[PDB]
């Protein structure tokens, strides 16, 4: 019977904290959002290429 | 008395965002495979 | 006695959030398919002719 | 002294449900075969005959 | 009074979509299999 | 005071469900089967000899 | 009272269909044993 | 009565502020990316 | 104040389920046993002379 | 009034079925050692 | 409709707390920076020359 | 009636600390980088 | 205002309990014990001298 | 009123068991090594 | 309005336990001590000249 | 009314405590670090 409009993003990406409470997910979106930065930087700094670390012998 | 405790409302709205999201996604992942192959081609 | 009818997909598939609160599992699900794209991209990544690492010192 | 009848199957499978709440672990359901599929990929792509990443430079 | 909380006609309900929904994935996977294998077989 | 009676098993085996709710962890149990599957495969798929991965391009 | 919450009917019913579904898991297992063994012999 | 139980004033606050950070982080990000590329070239 | 008496172990072992309750708890300690039995079959199996992977193609 | 909230009774007689339990796998473990001895030395 | 103000920051930095409450998510907070020199310390300490690891036999 | 339950006088005092402590830790982390740099110059 | 005693230890380490309630740790404790046991076996098992496991061919 | 709502001779009694099982554990673990010396010195 | 006072440390360290209740991150936080020891033996251990495994067969 | 629900002569001694066994910790961690700089220096 009821049919949902369709929504317009972005203007109602605000609704999604409607949805999803931030007290309980904010720190896990950061969390995350870290993690995915600690996997990216450990496959570009296992190339010896793409690190600083130049010290030799 | 649902379940998860939404009305129909709720859920169909949700539901409704939820797919939109979704194919804008698959769309890039789709765009995404297309210019790995031109760079990259596998299979 | 009941007899459930056959469900339409994708028609109902909205009734899974009558099932699965997404205010409980919306973030889960996001991060599950975070997950999903990081594994791909370790096992993508890992060949050396499907990364963009291309600097040789 | 109560005596269970014995059960047929698949005709009672529904009654998981009666024990295991959907809700609740629907999604952690989905995660475990999606963890499945992830593992098996990844004992399948490991084998470079396997795997669709065949360019050579 | 079940252990889940859910009613019999939400259970068999939920059983119905999940039976379906399993089915579909099953197909899917078995043309999958079907297709690596011709693909690359196995065994 | 209070002396338990040695139990009998398997025929007091259902006493478990008594103890630990199914509702709760039915699914863990599953999915600690599961894992403990995928360890098994881990190790036995690991022996070239013991997997069907057979194709050399 | 019970510790899990459970009435006795409830806990020998869930215990029924459990062994069952156990029983057939661990023959399909032993089906899968012997296949295997025929197929690639261990010890 | 909405899901996360949070006011239509309080989504919109923190949705503001969420997107601000955002935007910086998404800046400093593109930020450090060219500024890789110019320490190591990729691609 | 209070000075507690010394316990008699095995006779009071039974008291640790008036502090623990099975109920939450016999499930993880069973799956932290299976646990140590997966990491000791890890690290045995891998000694090739300590599984029945026998077959040579 | 007790942490885990059983009853003496309740303890001691899931106690006993530990115990019980135990035993066994402490006994099917200990022959699994002495088969395995018999398998392949160790030490 | 409602139309929320551009925040100011560092200034509005403490309404975080109103959204995150410090109870439950300080110390999940300071594990995750934890885990983060963690895994740098691993990419860095694993090169032999940023270690002080000096002793040879 | 905020999200996490703080009054804004506790957001605030935490806010102070939290900053403080921060900052020395900031601090301590800028010191340590001149100290390994000196001890094995990276870049 | 409140100047809090100085502890004098191990008399009153049995306070432990009064803060940590052991029907919701003691399992947690005993679990992260037998990680750190399962760890260092892990590390001292993979020297082949510390090994019990000597059967060749 | 405890932070984990033991009263103090809860509280003393889970730790006069908790020390007399710790000290065993430790008397265990001494001998283990004493005997893992004696089967392979190590430092 | 409210503008808070300078915090002095470690003399309002205490008031960190106002924040964090104990009773529930006290074991964590030590789990967490525990796991960094366990990693920093593992990146030491691992370089034998600083391992006490000494016994060459 | 604190967030952890403490009241201040909780934490206090509870903190005073914690500092206590800290400050062993410490002193004991510094003891390791002496001895084993002694049995194979760093740096
Ligand atoms: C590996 C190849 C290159 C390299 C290329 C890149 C590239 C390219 C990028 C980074 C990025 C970053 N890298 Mg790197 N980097 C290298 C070497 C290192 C080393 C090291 C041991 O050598 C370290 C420790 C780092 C560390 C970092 C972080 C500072 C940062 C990822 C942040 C993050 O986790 O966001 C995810 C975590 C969160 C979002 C959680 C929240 C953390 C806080 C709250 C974020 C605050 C956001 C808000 C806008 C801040 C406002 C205040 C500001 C002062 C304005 N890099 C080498 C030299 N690095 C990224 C970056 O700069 O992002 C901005 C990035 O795009
Ligand atoms: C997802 C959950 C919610 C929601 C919640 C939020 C929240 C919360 C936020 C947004 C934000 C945004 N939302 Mg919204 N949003 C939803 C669904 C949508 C939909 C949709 C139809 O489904 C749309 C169109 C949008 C639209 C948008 C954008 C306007 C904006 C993000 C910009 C961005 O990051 O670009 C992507 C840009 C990049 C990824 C840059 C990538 C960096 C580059 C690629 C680094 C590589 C460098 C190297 C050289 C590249 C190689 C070269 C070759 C290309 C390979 N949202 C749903 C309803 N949305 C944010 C916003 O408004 O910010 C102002 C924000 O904070
Ligand atoms: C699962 C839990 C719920 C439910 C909840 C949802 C939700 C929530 C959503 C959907 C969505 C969809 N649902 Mg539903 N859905 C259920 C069960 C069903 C059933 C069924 C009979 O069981 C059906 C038929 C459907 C049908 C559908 C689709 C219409 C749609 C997803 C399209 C899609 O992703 O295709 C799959 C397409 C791909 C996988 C593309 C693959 C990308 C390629 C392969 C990349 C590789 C490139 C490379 C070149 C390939 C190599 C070449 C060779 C092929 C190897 N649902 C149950 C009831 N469903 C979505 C929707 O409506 O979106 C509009 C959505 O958001
Ligand atoms: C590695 C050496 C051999 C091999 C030897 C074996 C052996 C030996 C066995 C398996 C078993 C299994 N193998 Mg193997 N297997 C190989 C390669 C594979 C590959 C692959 C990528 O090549 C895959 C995907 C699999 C997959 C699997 C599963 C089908 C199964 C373990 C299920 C499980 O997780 O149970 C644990 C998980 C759970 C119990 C959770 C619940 C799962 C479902 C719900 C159980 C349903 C039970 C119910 C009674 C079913 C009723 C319906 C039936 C139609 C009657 N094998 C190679 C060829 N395989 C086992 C098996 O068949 O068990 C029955 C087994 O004993
Ligand atoms: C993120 C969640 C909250 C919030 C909560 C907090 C909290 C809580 C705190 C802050 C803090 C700060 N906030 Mg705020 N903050 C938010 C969003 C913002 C926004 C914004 C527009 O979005 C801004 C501008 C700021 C601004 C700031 C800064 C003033 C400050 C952090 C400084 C810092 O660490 O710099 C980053 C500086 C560095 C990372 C230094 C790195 C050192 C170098 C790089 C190490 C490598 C050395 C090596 C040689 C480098 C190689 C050379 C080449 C460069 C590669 N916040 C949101 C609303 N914010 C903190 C504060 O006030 O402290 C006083 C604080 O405690
Ligand atoms: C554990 C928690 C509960 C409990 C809950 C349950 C539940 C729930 C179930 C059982 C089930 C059973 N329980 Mg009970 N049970 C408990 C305590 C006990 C005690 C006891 C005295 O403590 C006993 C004797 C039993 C007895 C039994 C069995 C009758 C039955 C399991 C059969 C089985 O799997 O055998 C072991 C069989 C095997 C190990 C098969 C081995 C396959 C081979 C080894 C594969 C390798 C092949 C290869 C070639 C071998 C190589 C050669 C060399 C041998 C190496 N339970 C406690 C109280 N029990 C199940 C049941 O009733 O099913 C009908 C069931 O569902
Ligand atoms: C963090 C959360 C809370 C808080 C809660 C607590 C609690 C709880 C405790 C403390 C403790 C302390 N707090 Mg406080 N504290 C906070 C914020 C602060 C701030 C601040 C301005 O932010 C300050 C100044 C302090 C100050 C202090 C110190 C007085 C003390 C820790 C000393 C220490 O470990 O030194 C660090 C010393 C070392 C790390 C020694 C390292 C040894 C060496 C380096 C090992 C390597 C050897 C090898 C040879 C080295 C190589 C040579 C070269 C150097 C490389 N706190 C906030 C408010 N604080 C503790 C205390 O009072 O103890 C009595 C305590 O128990
Ligand atoms: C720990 C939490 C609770 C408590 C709860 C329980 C519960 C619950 C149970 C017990 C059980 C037991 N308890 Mg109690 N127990 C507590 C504290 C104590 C204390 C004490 C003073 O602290 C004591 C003395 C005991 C005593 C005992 C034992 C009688 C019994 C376990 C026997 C066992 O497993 O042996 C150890 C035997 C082995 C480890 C063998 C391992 C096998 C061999 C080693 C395999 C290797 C072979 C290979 C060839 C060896 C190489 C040769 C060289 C030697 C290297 N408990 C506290 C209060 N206790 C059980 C019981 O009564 O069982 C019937 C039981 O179920
Ligand atoms: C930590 C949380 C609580 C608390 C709760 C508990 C609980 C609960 C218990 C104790 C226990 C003890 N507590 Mg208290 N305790 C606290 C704080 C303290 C403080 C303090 C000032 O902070 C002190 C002094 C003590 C004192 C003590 C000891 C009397 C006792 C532990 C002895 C021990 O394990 O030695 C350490 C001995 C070893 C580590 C030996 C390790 C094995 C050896 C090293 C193996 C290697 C061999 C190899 C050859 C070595 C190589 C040679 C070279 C040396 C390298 N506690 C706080 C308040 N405490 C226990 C007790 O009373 O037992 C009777 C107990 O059960
Ligand atoms: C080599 C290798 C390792 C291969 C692995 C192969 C395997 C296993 C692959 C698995 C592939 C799978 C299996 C992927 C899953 C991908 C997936 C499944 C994506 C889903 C995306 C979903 C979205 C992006 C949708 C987000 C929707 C939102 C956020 C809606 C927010 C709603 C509102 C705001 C409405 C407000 C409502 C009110 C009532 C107020």
């Amino acid at each position: 019977e009821y049919r949902p409009s369709k929504p317009s993003n972005p203007r109602d990406d605000w609704k999604l904290w409607l949805v999803v409470n931030p007290g309980t997910w904010l720190m896990p979106i950061l969390m995350a959002v870290l993690v995915v930065a600690l996997v990216v930087h450990a496959f570009v700094y296992s190339n010896d290429n793409y690190n600083p670390l130049t010290f030799d012998a | 008395n649902s379940i998860s405790g939404l009305t129909e409302e709720q859920a169909k709205e949700f539901h409704e965002q939820f797919k939109t999201t979704f194919t804008v996604f698959m769309v890039l992942a789709a765009a995404a495979h297309f210019l790995v192959f031109l760079w990259r081609p596998f299979y």
